[PDB]
RNA sequence: CAGACACCAUGGUGCACCUGACUCCUGAGG
RNA sequence: GAAACCAAAGUCUUUGGGUUCCGGGGGGAGUAUGGUUGCAAAGCUGAAACUUAAAGGAAUUGACGGAAGGGCACCACCAGG
RNA sequence: GGGCAAGUCUGGUCGCAGCAGCCGCGGUAAUUCCAGCUCCAAUAGCGUAUAUUAAAGUUGCUGCAGUUAAAAAGCUCGUA
C-alpha cells in the first residue's frame, strides 16, 4: 500500500554459502569451443542411440 | 437419335401422355423449367410440351444406355403412386431398386448396414427424393430427375417436365423410359414400342 | 517390440481399381474430381516419404452435467515434398488418440497445389504461378511468388505447410487475429488449394473431358456387384 | 443484437403512434408495440343462459353479445398467458394461436 | 504409465477377451489425485453375470 | 500448365466446361461429367461413342444444368425431333 | 402399467415368426416347447415372454401382414394379387373437350379435337 | 449519377461472368469504353460485343467469356511514366509474365509492353488477367 | 475505407491526416511534451538523484510481500 | 377461453494439467 | 460477415464510381478550463495527471431463475395412522 | 516455468527474502526464488535504461474500421 516498516532482508542469503568445484579442465575459448559443440553434438558416436532428449534434461 | 419416326412420337404417346394427366403443370412462375413450356392454360397452370418431354427422356435414356450394367443405375421413388413403377421398372431394365424410405446413406457412410454403388440417379421428383439429391452432390454423381414447375432445380442435370406427383403419371413415365432404353439396348430393339401396356406400372390402385 | 499391418476393404469402384493397378496415382482421381474415402489409396501410391507435422496439441472443453469435463483437440497436418499436402482435424479423449485419428484424416483429405514460377520458365517450379489468399475467421494470409534464393519469409506455422506444399521461395503478409493458431495454418491451407482454382492463360487450352473410370472399366468391376 | 425483428410488432412506414392503454393494468404503451385482442363474448355467457333460457317466455331472440376491444400491455400480456415464451425459430413466424 | 497400460491391454485383449479394462489411480505430479480409465472392448456391470463373467485382481 | 516453349510444368491438367467457360478444379464436389450413348441411327441400336458434357461446381449449385446440357447437345447434334 | 416388453424379446419373436412361420401355432404352451426346439434361450420367463409375443404376433399375422413385421410367403402372395389393370389407356378417350391450350398441343402434333371455351366467373375453381 | 463509366462496365461484366450469364446491358457508352473492350477481345479475355445505337447515348451488349479473372479500374487516374509501372506490376498483378496494365497514352489507348516499346506514358485506366 | 480521391483532393487527404493523428494516446503524450513535465524520463534516460527516505511498501494483492522502495 | 392471482433483504476461497515403440516372453523340443 | 444476421451489411488483397461525417483499448469525462448561446433551466466546443491487461462483441456449453409448456416418488403432498 | 534457445536439476528457503517489461511463480515434497552444479545463446564482447524506427493494414495515399465490438450529425435546404 504505502506503509513505511522494514521488515527481514537477506533472509534467504543468510543461511545460503557458496562453495566451488574448480577445474579439471578449463572452460575453453572462442573458435575452439564452437567447433568442439558441433563435433560432440554430431561426430562421435554418429547419433543413432536414443532420442526426445535434451542436453541438460532428466526426461 | 436411332430409327427415327417413333423417335418424332406418335399418336399412341399423345393418347397415353392426356390419359395420364402428365400435361397440367403448377401455377408457380418459371425461370429454369420456362423454356419448355407450351403455352399457359387461361388463369394459371401450365400445358407443357410434350416435345421437349420426349426429348428430354431420350437423352436421360441414351446416358443409361452405354453402360454395360444396368445395376448402376438406382431408381428411386419415395412416392406411394410409385413404388410399384420402379419395382416393374427394376424387373424389366435391370435397375437397382429403391423403393418407399432411402434410409440416409448408401452413397455416403463406410460403416453402415446398406450400400450402394450407382453412376446415375434418376429420381421422380427431388422434393421428396430430396435426401438423395442432397447425398448425391456430396460424393460427385450426376442425378436426373422429373422435375415439374416448383421442384428444385439445384444438383439436377436434365430435367423432364410433366406434372410427375401422384396418379398413372409417375407411373406412365416409368414405363415409357423403360420401353426408351430397352429400344437402344435391351430385347424389344429397332426402335419399335413395347408390347407391355402402362398398366403394369401405375400405382396399386386400391384392389376391390 | 511393435509392428504394424495393413489390410484392403473396397467399399465403392475406386477402391478395386487402385489395387488391381488400373489407377496408378492420386492423379487421376484429382482430375477426374472423385472422393477418396480410403486412407489405403493414398498409402499405396506413396506411404513413403509422408511427414506429419503434430501443428497443436491444444485441450479445449465443455462443461459436463458434474463437474468440469476435458479433452484434446490435435491439428495434424501431412504432405510430401512433391506437390501435395493434407491437414486434418480431430477430437479425441487423450492426446495419443486425437493425433492417431488426425493423421488418418490427414491423409484422406490430400489435395494437390499447383507449383509455377516467379517470372522463371526454366529449372523447374520454386514457388506459386500466382498469388493466392485464403481467409479463415477474419484472419487472412496472402501467398506472393518471391525469386530463388529468397527463402520462405513466413512465419513458423505456415512456413512448415509452404515447405511441405514445394514453395520453397515466398513472401507472405497475414493480418487479423494472430493469437489463434489453428485459423492460421487452415488459411494458409485455403490459399495454396487455390492456385488450381486460378486460370491462368497457360491453362486457358480446352481439353474434351473425361468419360468417367466408372463407366469404362464397368465391366472389370463387376466382381459380385458393379 | 435484436431479439425481434419487428420489435413487438413493428411501426415501419410510420413516423411516429399514439400510446394505449391497458385494460386491467393502465399502462402507456404504443398501440402496434403492444397486444391488441378482440374479445367477443355472449352476455349471459355459458353460465347464467342455462336457466335465462329455460325460464324465458314470449321470447324468440338469439342472444346478444358483448363487443370490447381489449389491449394489453407487454408484462400483463405475458403475465396472464395472452402471449407466452416460445422458441427462437418460432419468432420468426407471424402465424399466431387459432382462435 | 500410457505405454505401459497400452502394452498389457493390448496382450490380454490379443489372448481372447470380450473386453477388458485397466485403472490406474492413485496421484501423479505432486498434490493432486488422478485416475485414468483404459478401456477396450465389452465389459458390464450388470446383475449377478458379473461375478461369474468377469474376473478382477 | 505449360513453362517455356511447352515444357510441362505441372501435376495435371484439369477439365474445363463450356456451360460458363469455368476450370473444374481440384479434387472438388459436385464434378462429373454426363455421357450420353451415341445411337448409330436409321438402324437403331446404340453404336459407342459417348458425347460427353462437363458439369462444374458452380452451375450446379446455382440450378443452371438442365437447360445448359441441352444447349451443348443441340449445338453439336444429335437427338431425335430436333 | 408395469413390465412392458423390452426390445430383446421383440427382436426374437420377428425372428422365430418369419423362419418358422408354418411350425407355429397360436396356444402358448405348444409355442413355449417349440422355443426349446429352435433355440437356445437361458430363462424360462425370456423363453415365457417370447413365446407368449409370437402368439400374439401369430393372431394378427393370420388376417394377413401387419405392420412392422411381414413374412415371405404373404409378400408373393399379396405381388401376385395385384396384377390390376385400371386403364388399357386410352379408353379410348378421342375426340372430346380439352383445355384450349391442350387442343393447340394436340392441334399441332396431327390430331385436335372438341375443346372448350369462354371464361366466366373468374377465379378458376373460386 | 455517373462520374465513371470504366467502373460500372467492369463491374457488369464480373457479375454477369460469376452467374455464367452471357450478356451484359452496359451504358451510357463512351468512345473509352469501346477501346478498353477491343484491347480485351485481342488477348481473348471477352467476347465480341456489339453496339446498339440510340440517340440518348447508346447501349453496349456484351458477350463475355470466362477466360477472365478480374479487370480493376485504378480510379482516380494517376500518371506513369515508366518509372512507376514497374512498382504497379509487381504489387497489383499477380506475375510479370501474364496480365496487361492497360494505359491511355498520346500515341493512343495501349496495353503497356507496347507502352514500353514506344517509350510513350500517360494516365492508367485500369488492368486486366 | 470512407476517404476523398479526387484529382485535387491532395490538401484534403494531407489534413485529414494530421488532424485525425492527435488522437492516439501513445502520440499525444509525446508530442505535447506530458511525458517530460509529468515524469522525469522522455528527455532524459539515466538521473541521479539524493535519496530522501527509505520506505517499506506493505505490496498491494496479488501477491504477498514487502516490496521495498527508496524514496 | 368465461371465478378469486399478497410481503421476502443479506452473504467467501486454492490444487480441473499435456508424448509414440503389441512378451506371461515361450525357457521338453525350440 | 466473427457470428447473430444481411439481395445488402453483395460487386473488398482479384483491395480504388462520386462526395461527406465520425473512431483509434478501457476508465478520469462531456468532467476541468476558456469561449459561445439562453431570461432561466440548460445547450454547444472540450483537456490532463493518474489508473489498469483487460473493457467489449458473438456464439457454445453448464449451473441457476419468485420466466413458459411438462412429468415422476408416501426420503413429496393427498387421505389418514 | 511460458513468450524464449536451455534443468520432469541438487541443497537451502516456504506468499518470507526475492522473482515479475508481460503472463505469472514463491503459502513445504519451488523445473521461475537464493546458492551450487549442469546446460544454452551470443563470443572481446555482452547486459541495462531511454529516444526514435521496424513489425503495425494499431493512422490504413498504396491499404482501415463505423448494424451489434471504439465510431453516421434529429432532419432537410445550401454557398465555398
Amino acid at each position: 500500500k504505502v506503509h513505511g516498516s522494514l521488515a527481514r532482508v537477506g533472509k534467504v542469503r543468510g543461511q545460503t554459502l557458496k562453495v566451488a568445484k574448480q577445474e579439471k579442465k578449463k572452460k575453453r575459448t572462442g573458435r575452439a569451443k564452437r567447433r568442439m559443440q558441433y563435433n560432440r553434438r554430431f561426430v562421435n558416436v554418429v547419433p543413432t542411440f536414443g532420442k526426445k532428449k535434451g542436453p541438460n534434461a532428466n526426461s | 437419335s436411332g430409327a427415327l419416326d417413333v423417335l418424332q412420337m406418335k399418336e399412341e404417346d399423345v393418347l397415353k401422355f392426356l390419359a395420364a394427366g402428365t400435361h397440367l403443370g403448377g401455377t408457380n412462375l418459371d425461370f429454369q423449367m420456362e423454356q419448355y413450356i407450351y403455352k399457359r392454360k387461361s388463369d394459371g397452370i401450365y400445358i407443357i410440351n410434350l416435345k421437349r418431354t420426349w426429348e428430354k427422356l431420350l437423352l436421360a435414356a441414351r446416358a443409361i444406355v452405354a453402360i454395360e450394367n444396368p445395376a448402376d443405375v438406382s431408381v428411386i421413388s419415395s412416392r406411394n403412386t410409385g413404388q410399384r413403377a420402379v419395382l416393374k421398372f427394376a424387373a424389366a431394365t435391370g435397375a437397382t431398386p429403391i423403393a418407399g424410405r432411402f434410409t440416409p446413406g448408401t452413397f455416403t457412410n463406410q460403416i453402415q448396414a446398406a450400400f450402394r454403388e450407382p453412376r446415375l440417379l434418376v429420381v421422380t421428383d427431388p422434393r421428396a427424393d430430396h435426401q438423395p439429391l442432397t447425398e448425391a452432390s456430396y460424393v460427385n454423381l450426376p442425378t436426373i430427375a422429373l422435375c415439374n414447375t416448383d421442384s428444385p432445380l439445384r444438383y439436377v442435370d436434365i430435367a423432364i417436365p410433366c406434372n410427375n406427383k401422384g396418379a398413372h403419371s409417375v407411373g406412365l413415365m416409368w414405363w415409357m423410359l423403360a420401353r426408351e432404353v430397352l429400344r437402344m439396348r435391351g430385347t424389344i430393339s429397332r426402335e419399335h414400342p413395347w408390347e407391355v401396356m402402362p398398366d403394369l406400372y401405375f400405382y396399386r390402385d386400391p384392389e376391390e | 517390440g511393435k509392428a504394424g499391418d495393413k489390410e484392403w476393404l473396397p467399399v465403392t469402384k475406386l477402391g478395386r481399381l487402385v489395387k488391381d493397378m488400373k489407377i496408378k496415382s492420386l492423379e487421376e482421381i484429382y482430375l477426374f474430381s472423385l472422393p477418396i474415402k480410403e486412407s489405403e489409396i493414398i498409402d499405396f501410391f506413396l506411404g513413403a516419404a509422408l511427414k506429419d507435422k503434430v501443428l497443436k496439441i491444444m485441450p479445449v472443453q465443455k462443461q459436463t452435467q458434474a463437474g468440469q469435463r476435458t479433452r484434446f483437440k490435435a491439428f495434424v497436418a501431412i504432405g510430401d515434398y512433391n506437390g501435395h499436402v493434407g491437414l486434418g482435424m480431430k477430437c479425441s479423449k487423450e492426446v495419443a488418440t486425437a493425433i492417431r485419428g488426425a493423421i488418418i484424416l490427414a491423409k484422406l483429405s490430400i489435395v494437390p497445389v499447383r507449383r509455377g514460377y516467379w517470372g522463371n520458365k526454366i529449372g523447374k517450379p520454386h514457388t506459386v504461378r500466382c498469388k493466392v489468399t485464403g481467409r479463415c475467421g477474419s484472419v487472412l494470409v496472402r501467398l506472393i511468388p518471391a525469386p530463388r534464393g529468397t527463402g520462405i519469409i513466413s512465419a513458423p506455422v505456415p512456413k512448415k505447410l509452404l515447405l511441405m506444399a514445394g514453395i520453397d521461395d515466398c513472401y507472405t503478409s497475414a493480418g487479423g487475429c494472430t493469437a489463434t493458431l489453428g485459423n492460421f495454418a487452415k488459411a494458409t491451407f485455403d490459399a495454396i488449394s487455390k492456385t488450381y482454382s486460378y486460370l491462368t492463360p497457360d491453362l486457358w487450352k480446352e481439353t474434351v473431358f473425361t468419360k468417367s473410370p466408372y463407366q469404362e472399366f464397368t465391366d472389370h468391376l463387376v466382381k459380385t456387384h458393379t | 443484437t435484436k431479439k425481434r425483428r419487428n420489435n413487438g410488432r413493428a411501426k415501419k412506414g410510420r413516423g411516429h403512434v399514439q400510446p394505449i392503454r391497458c385494460t386491467n393494468c393502465a399502462c402507456c404503451v404504443p398501440k402496434d408495440k403492444a397486444i391488441k385482442k378482440f374479445v367477443i363474448r355472449n352476455i349471459v355467457e355459458a353460465a347464467a343462459v342455462r336457466d335465462i333460457s329455460e325460464v324465458s317466455v314470449f321470447d324468440a331472440y338469439v342472444l346478444p353479445k358483448l363487443y370490447v376491444k381489449l389491449h394489453y400491455c407487454v408484462s400483463c400480456a405475458i403475465h396472464s398467458k395472452v402471449v407466452r415464451n416460445r422458441s427462437r425459430e418460432a419468432r420468426k413466424d407471424r402465424t399466431p394461436p387459432p382462435r | 504409465v500410457r505405454r505401459a497400460c497400452y502394452g498389457v491391454l493390448r496382450f490380454i485383449m490379443e489372448s481372447g477377451a470380450k473386453g477388458c479394462e485397466v485403472v490406474v489411480s492413485g496421484k501423479l505430479r505432486g498434490q493432486r489425485a488422478k485416475s485414468m480409465k483404459f478401456v477396450d472392448g465389452l465389459m458390464i456391470h450388470s446383475g449377478d453375470p458379473v461375478n461369474y463373467y468377469v474376473d478382477t485382481a | 500448365m505449360q513453362s517455356n516453349a511447352g515444357e510441362f510444368v505441372d501435376l495435371y491438367v484439369p477439365r474445363k466446361c463450356s456451360a460458363s467457360n469455368r476450370i473444374i478444379g481440384a479434387k472438388d464436389h459436385a464434378s462429373i461429367p454426363m455421357n450420353v450413348a451415341e445411337v448409330d441411327k436409321v438402324t437403331g441400336r446404340f453404336n459407342g461413342q459417348s458425347k460427353t458434357y462437363a458439369i462444374c461446381g458452380a452451375i450446379r449449385r446455382m440450378g443452371e444444368s438442365d437447360d445448359s446440357i441441352l444447349r451443348l447437345a443441340k449445338s453439336h447434334g444429335i437427338v431425335s425431333q430436333n | 402399467m408395469g413390465r412392458v416388453r423390452t426390445k430383446t424379446v421383440k427382436k426374437a419373436a420377428r425372428v422365430i415368426i418369419e423362419k418358422y412361420y408354418t411350425r407355429l401355432g397360436n396356444d402358448f404352451h405348444t409355442n413355449k416347447r417349440v422355443c426349446e426346439e429352435i433355440a437356445i434361450i437361458p430363462s424360462k420367463k425370456l423363453r415365457n415372454k417370447i413365446a407368449g409375443y409370437v402368439t400374439h404376433l401369430m393372431k394378427r399375422i393370420q388376417r394377413g401382414p401387419v405392420r412392422g413385421i411381414s413374412i415371405k410367403l404373404q409378400e408373393e402372395e399379396r405381388e401376385r394379387r395385384d396384377n390390376y389393370v385400371p386403364e388399357v389407356s386410352a379408353l379410348d378417350q378421342e375426340i372430346i373437350e380439352v383445355d384450349p391450350d391442350t387442343k393447340e398441343m394436340l392441334k399441332l402434333l396431327d390430331f385436335g379435337s372438341l375443346s372448350n371455351l369462354q371464361v366466366t366467373q373468374p377465379t378458376v375453381g373460386m | 449519377v455517373r462520374m465513371n463509366v470504366l467502373a460500372d462496365a467492369l463491374k457488369s461484366i464480373n457479375n454477369a461472368e460469376k452467374r455464367g450469364k452471357r450478356q451484359v446491358l452496359i451504358r451510357p457508352c463512351s468512345k473509352v469504353i469501346v477501346r478498353f473492350l477491343t484491347v480485351m477481345m485481342k488477348h481473348g479475355y471477352i467476347g465480341e460485343f456489339e453496339i446498339i445505337d440510340d440517340h440518348r447515348a447508346g447501349k453496349i451488349v456484351v458477350n463475355l467469356t470466362g477466360r477472365l479473372n478480374k479487370c480493376g479500374v485504378i480510379s482516380p487516374r494517376f500518371d506513369v511514366q515508366l518509372k512507376d509501372l514497374e512498382k504497379w506490376q509487381n504489387n497489383l498483378l499477380p506475375s510479370r509474365q501474364f496480365g496487361f496494365i492497360v494505359l491511355t497514352t498520346s500515341a493512343g489507348i495501349m496495353d503497356h509492353e507496347e507502352a514500353r516499346r514506344k517509350h510513350t506514358g500517360g494516365k492508367i485506366l485500369g488492368f486486366f488477367f | 475505407m470512407g476517404k476523398c480521391r479526387g484529382l485535387r483532393t491532395a490538401r484534403k487527404l494531407r489534413s485529414h491526416r494530421r488532424d485525425q493523428k492527435w488522437h492516439d494516446k501513445q502520440y499525444k503524450k509525446a508530442h505535447l511534451g506530458t511525458a517530460l513535465k509529468a515524469n522525469p524520463f522522455g528527455g532524459a534516460s539515466h538521473a541521479k538523484g539524493i535519496v530522501l527516505e527509505k520506505v517499506g511498501v506493505e505490496a498491494k494483492q496479488p501477491n504477498s510481500a514487502i516490496r521495498k522502495c527508496v524514496r
